[PDB]
């Protein structure tokens, strides 16, 4: 039983340039639990990334929230990069202030 | 009016890592939708740790809480490190493969303070393995290899000890947490709602209805066209955590460039005095 | 509290 992860990238609060915020990558619905999640700023890995404690849903699939403080601006591209044993290549979901 | 009901739930995850050391074991506890405790076996001298505000105050009511729970978690970790190889033996799987045991147990309490449902379920590699029946008296093994565990657990009188916990400490500790975490757990934070407007062309626009910062997680977002539901035509994302103990959700809908005024968004949530109707 | 009990599968 293997399950590919679902990904959402988003901010805690609505993005206002210059104001401190939190960049979130929520990965859910995957199995098994080993997963690689990086948060990217203009293609480069952000180093101080934290994540929630591993848990799972009624169907036994895991979910995790990766997050880091960031101050959004214009032209500053942000993204979440996810790899898992069910993915032949890493998956990248860009952050869209509008979702 | 609706009678309250609350839940205390614990989640165990243990998986083997061939070639990368001993199996890992991670456990977490939740009261309703708020995590309050964690434990990771990989940590250096691992201890049970608080993960909610009110748990920072539990030490003055019960100065033994953390020692008691650290011992139990360390004992649970050892039990599942062994159980990984026991179950692998039941299936005759190779040692080079990684495998996972999961466990979810807890109790639902009614508005009166008495137990409604107790539960204890285990998975192996993400599929049902064994589960405590609703009577809390017997087990239900999911396949032939799991019958090994049920026989061992039947002959050891485990169900009676499980049931004793579920009707006992679980109920008592849910009620203790509900009082100490009252400001966090008994709140009904309504969603901060608004509509955003994204032109895609000269003739089509996206209308997105947002719900932000609400707790509990349960919520309903619908789009309407003159009064007609729009579920098939709308994109509804899965409810997600905001990282501050609350949740978000949105529903978007592609709409002709002159017809925005004819669509409404409807939000129902326990924190709302009345259901909300929004319009662009 | 966590379940003080336990039995290996």
């Amino acid at each position: 039983i293997q399950r590919t992860p679902k990904i959402q990238v988003y901010s805690r609060h609505p993005a206002e340039n210059g104001k401190s915020n939190f960049l979130n990558c929520y990965v859910s619905g995957f199995h098994p639990s080993d997963i690689e999640v990086d948060l990217l700023k203009n293609g480069e890995r952000i180093e101080k990334v934290e994540h929630s404690d591993l848990s799972f849903s009624k169907d036994w699939s895991f979910y995790l929230l990766y997050y880091t403080e960031f101050t959004p601006t214009e032209k500053d591209e942000y993204a979440c990069r996810v790899n898992h044993v069910t993915l032949s290549q890493p998956k990248i979901v860009k952050w869209d202030r509008d979702m | 009016g609706s009678h309250g009901f609350h839940s205390l739930r614990y989640f165990y995850t243990a998986w083997s890592r061939p070639g990368s050391g001993e199996p890992r074991f991670v456990a977490v506890g939740y009261v309703d939708d708020t995590q309050f405790v964690r434990f990771d076996s990989d940590n250096a001298s691992p201890r049970a740790e608080p993960r909610a505000p009110w748990m920072d105050l539990v030490e003055q009511q019960d100065p033994q809480y953390w020692d008691r729970n650290t011992r139990n978690a360390r004992d649970a970790a050892q039990t599942y490190r062994v159980g990984l190889d026991n179950v692998r033996g039941y299936y005759n799987q190779s040692e080079a493969g990684s495998h996972t045991i999961q466990r979810m147990y807890g109790c639902d309490v009614g508005p009166h303070g008495r137990l409604l449902r107790g539960y204890d379920q285990l998975a192996y590699d993400g599929a049902d393995y064994i589960a405590l029946n609703e009577d809390l008296r017997s087990w239900t093994a999911a396949d032939l290899a799991a019958q090994n565990t049920r026989r061992k657990w039947e002959e050891a009188g485990y169900a009676e000890r499980d049931r004793a916990y579920l009707e006992g400490e679980c109920v008592e500790w849910l009620l203790k947490h509900l009082e100490n975490g009252r400001e966090t757990l008994l709140r009904a934070d309504p969603p901060k709602t608004h509509i955003t407007h994204h032109p895609i062309s000269d003739r089509e626009v996206t209308l997105r209805c947002w719900a932000l910062g609400f707790y509990p997680e349960e919520i309903t977002l619908t789009w309407q066209h003159d009064g007609e539901d729009q579920t098939q035509e709308m994109e509804l994302v899965e409810t997600r955590p905001d990282g501050n103990g609350a949740f978000q959700k949105w529903a978007a809908l592609v709409v002709p460039s002159g017809e925005e005024q004819r669509y409404t968004c409807h939000v129902q949530h326990e924190g709302l005095p009345q259901p909300l109707t929004l319009r662009w | 509290d966590f379940e003080k009990e336990g039995y290996s599968l």
